[PDB]
RNA sequence: GAUCUGGUUGAUUCUGCCAGUAGUCAUAUGCUUGUUUCAAGGACUUAGCCAUGCAUGCCUCAGAAUCACUGCAUUGCAGGAAUCUGCGCAUGGCUCAUUACAUCAGACGUAAUCUGCCGCAAAAAUCUUGCGGUCUCCGCAACAUUGGAUAACUUGGCGAAACGCCAAGCUAAUACAUGAACCAACCGGAUGUUCUCUGUUCCGGCGGCAGGGCAACCUGCUGCCAUGGGACGUCCAGCGAAUGAAUGAAAGUAAAACCAAUGCCUUCACCGGCAGUAACACUCAGAAGUGUUGAUUCAAUUCAUUCCGUGCGAAAGCCGGGUUUUUUUAUCCGGCGUCUUUUGACGAACAACUGCCCUAUCAGCCAGCGAUGGCCGUGUAGUGGACUGCCAUGGCGUUGACGGGAGCGGGGGAUUAGGGUUCGAUUCCGGAGAGGGAGCCUGAGAAAUAGCUACCACUUCUACGGAGGGCAGCAGGCGCGCAAAUUGCCCAAUGU
RNA sequence: CAUCCAAAAUCGAGUAACAAUUGGAGGACAAGUCUGGUGCCAGCACCCGCGGUAAUUCCAGCUCCAAAAGCGUAUAUUAAUGC
RNA sequence: CCAGAGGGCGCCCGUGAUUUUUUACUGUGACUAAAAAAGUGUGACCAAAGCAGUCAUUCGACUUGAAUUAGAAAGCAUGGGAU
């Protein structure tokens, strides 16, 4: 079927490959997994290793992580803001990697209100941490960009980091 | 390998030349390989310059090589 | 996957020959290559001939009458490749393999308590999960637990009485050696030195008795003991030390003329 | 054996080919042969077409027997059909058509990946079962005492035939689906409107009350906490996989307080002082302060969120040895079998260093639709223009690119004093193919062809409604050409 | 294939009918001063050349030569080739 | 269970070179399937062949033999330092 190969591609010489060969099983393409946002729908695929990958399509959730102080919680994706690769893929709010998104951000609110016993654990680490501007703002309304930095279309879980300042400041702007 | 040329954007152009010896003449030959390698933008050589490159996975298709030094 | 071999793509370490039959035995995988082994069949009918024929190999094995490392074994077909105890408890013997000079096999026979020591080089160390240190060995045999000092390519003395490893041997230094493949097969002597070549193969020389001195890789470095008169495990039937073809030639004569 | 013999002339000496001459596991062909030993053998001419038969199946002591099957036995045993289950059939065998940066040979890498069988090994998550009362709730008890179908078979059958098929009734498991408390070690973090020591003070915070208020805020009073450890309660904790964060040492001299915490020595003290010092405010006064590599974002450890079936049963498994009479018993042991995790081996899949016949009356080749590279993704077991999008304008060539012709490649054969010359279809190794093409399932591994699906060229049956076939597997037949064996016997040997 | 023709007892050569052939005899190239037949015909001849009635070469016989259970012929390829 | 003294090797890393330094070639050494070829041993009756067998004399011995060499470039290590 669909190949991966360089037998039926031209070399540096300008010249075509000639074959001898019928395709092997072992080179092997499969057509891509779109996923978007919606339902959770997961479709496996059984792989050359004897074990199943996962299709993900139509993620409306993801495991989302805030940098530096080493923490995570899971939040719904909205929207997607940007990409890289084409305008296209933004508009129908397609998830691949290192595409940029929009979430719920209530749990990290909930969580850094937490960051008599208790109490006194707060004051020593409000004490020697301060955050970023252009984060707060955002996280004050109840909306923050990240990145998608786990690839969904062949693990069926789409896994992020959150935007630190200077990274986040670059993004903004393309917008 | 020398520099044949530093076209492209972080890809050169090595020219390996070696000696390849016919028995019947008992008289070497010279041949080139014409290799293309992936530069990394610390490094800059001119033309003429001699290259070290190592094996490294594939990062196009026709680059397999890097540039470890410049003398 | 290949399930058949060919005589003469077969080892003639084997000492097989190129007329009768047509086929080899291509054995199950187990702790040795293809090369290195030699498959039990072989052994029993061809050197031992306790067998005049394949179908009494598998009489012999499938009931069991022999065990390897101590374990009984049902299997017909099993790698034995080197420093590998066998013992057939019916005649009471115990051989051990090792590779004899003129790169033959060597079956070598032992006192029953030797027959419980063996020796394993080790490939890799690791640390797996738990924080449990491996030594991976070149029989694919686990040490649980190694020493704290062990590194790549040295030996661990195991005993096969009961599971576990008691003190290692080193390749430091000079230090009494065997080589294993190369063709400088069951040859003895002291490390002179330790050549490094990184990202390349690290040569080793090795000098032995009554000097000769020579070359050979350090991946086929195979260490015995710290020193010739501490060695823990016996020799072949020549010492380690080869001999000009002259000197062969006169001694097969000078046998023949009695 | 390093060999020059005839042929141009009236006669002669050259140049020069022709003819003679010896080999060939090199083929054909004529004629001729009394025996033995050793053998190639439909490659060449069409990888043309095929009548007929046969060519991978398999169970012990150990997965399932109520054959209405057979013996011994008389509600007991052994054989045991074909059927479910498991494993193999992708290897061997045969054939050279494609094919020149291909394929292959020597050397090399996969820190860029998969891997059944085999070997050495690893394994502490799991709230279950039974009974009694009883509300779907409790109390006890603990070789765990689990559930539901389907074939052979039986019954009705269908069809011209078909390695074609239907309904109903049965009943198995190491098939399938469930599920294991107690047994249970060790390791931490989040903590709680639990109380017990506590900081003989105020620079800060929090709660309550009163007064004024521009409702932003200020003042007064009371209680609690502030570099601390115990006691008690609660929640998360395993392996495998995903993401973020930390870890995965270091090697550029020795003055002596200056600031806070804190230890030790010392006195009586919260005074003085620095002799001692892995770590160490607990139950451990050493129960990891230290993974392997030339090189790692790798191994592994910790913390925070996760995984939703597409991961994790002690097979809820089988068969024996006894003890020990009461056998028929929690008295013990042995041999097999399986889930998941882990890494050697056997292999699979990629990449590259070097090498390879003739031809220029083949000199320019390559990019719309990827040509060369960069950037971000997608896909794959994985690296990669392998592929999408964006950006750049490169890449190769007289040291012969590109195109064409001939050819499976190598080990090796023949011939040669030497240098060479020529052959390789063919026993071994590597690759490719199964009428021509493409697509696909299953499996650890296949783009399999005595597996499947479709088309095309052929081709076989049919009461013509339909159903099939693939010898370049062994014999054998037709065709072909100068040209090539028996429709034999055997698993005794050699292997699987 | 081998071992045997009794170990008490088991076969068999004298033209040794159990009978060797295939190509050659002018030169190159080992072997005819032959005899008959044919007469530029028939044919031989890789090549040089034989045959027109006087054939060392044709068609037959005898004789001798080379190899030998093998020997001729065709084509390709290698040596011969310092073509 | 030696203060001091310069140290002496081994191991790893850091720093320093006015310009470190290479290659062909050669010697030696590594690393490299068998079959085939060259070759050693051996009376398969000899021989192409094979890797066998041979000896006492019995309830095995020979530590039974099954050597060894070559095998284009290209890659590997280390001497040599003329061209």
């Amino acid at each position: 079927g669909i190949v991966r190969s360089r037998l039926h591609k031209r070399k540096i010489t300008g010249g075509k490959t000639k074959i001898h060969r019928k395709r092997m099983k072992a080179e092997l393409g499969r057509l891509p997994a779109h996923t978007k946002l919606g339902a959770r729908r997961v479709s496996p695929v059984r792989a050359r290793g004897g074990n199943f990958k996962l299709r993900g399509l139509r993620l409306d959730t993801g495991n989302f992580a805030w940098s530096t102080e080493a923490i995570a919680q899971r939040a719904r994706i909205l929207d997607v803001v940007y990409n890289a690769t084409s305008n296209e893929l933004v508009r129908t709010k397609t998830l691949v990697k290192n595409c940029i998104v929009v979430v719920d951000a209530a749990p990290f609110k909930l969580w850094y209100a937490k960051h008599d016993e208790l109490k006194r654990k707060w004051m020593l680490r409000r004490e020697n941490h301060k955050i970023e501007k252009a984060v707060a703002d955002q996280l004050k309304e109840g909306r923050l960009l990240a990145r998608i930095t786990s690839r969904p279309g062949q693990t069926a879980r789409a896994d992020g980091a959150l935007l630190e300042g200077a990274e986040l400041q670059f993004y903004l702007k393309k917008l | 390998g020398v520099v044949h040329s530093t076209k492209m954007k972080r890809s050169i152009v090595i020219r390996r030349d070696y000696l390849h010896f016919i028995r019947k003449y008992q008289r070497y030959q010279k041949r080139h390989r014409s290799l293309t390698v992936h530069c990394s933008p610390c490094f800059d050589p001119k033309p003429g310059d001699e290259v070290i490159v190592g094996q490294c996975r594939p990062l196009s298709k026709t680059i397999r090589y890097n540039v470890l030094e410049v003398v | 996957t290949k399930k058949h071999l060919k005589r003469l793509y077969a080892p003639k370490d084997w000492m097989l020959s190129k007329l009768t039959g047509v086929f080899a035995p291509r054995p199950r995988a187990g702790p040795h290559k293809l090369r290195e082994c030699m498959t039990l069949m072989i052994i029993i009918r061809n050197r031992l001939k306790y067998a005049l024929n394949a179908a009494e190999a598998q009489m012999i094995l499938r009931q069991g009458l022999v065990c390897v490392d101590g374990k009984p074994r049902k299997d017909t077909k099993y790698p034995v490749g080197f420093m590998d105890v066998v013992e057939i408890p019916r005649t009471g013997d115990r051989f051990r393999i090792l590779y004899d000079v003129k790169g033959r096999f060597a079956l070598v026979k032992v006192g029953e308590a030797e027959g419980n020591i063996k020796l394993l080089k080790v490939e890799n160390v690791y640390t797996s999960t738990g924080r449990i240190p491996v030594a991976m060995t070149h029989d694919g045999h686990r040490i649980r637990y190694p020493d704290p000092r062990t590194h790549r390519g040295d030996t661990l003395v195991y005993n096969l009485k009961e599971k576990k490893v008691v003190d290692l041997i080193k390749s430091s230094n000079g230090k009494v050696v065997m080589v294993t493949g190369g063709a400088n097969r069951g040859r003895i002597g002291e490390i002179m030195s330790i050549e490094r070549h990184p990202g390349a193969f690290d040569i080793a020389r090795l000098k032995d008795a009554a000097g000769h001195e020579f070359a050979t890789r350090a991946s086929n470095i195979f260490v015995i003991g710290k020193d010739m008169q501490s060695v823990p495990v016996t020799l072949p039937k020549q010492q380690g030390l080869r001999i000009n073809v002259i000197q062969e030639r006169e001694e097969k004569l000078i046998a023949a003329e009695a």
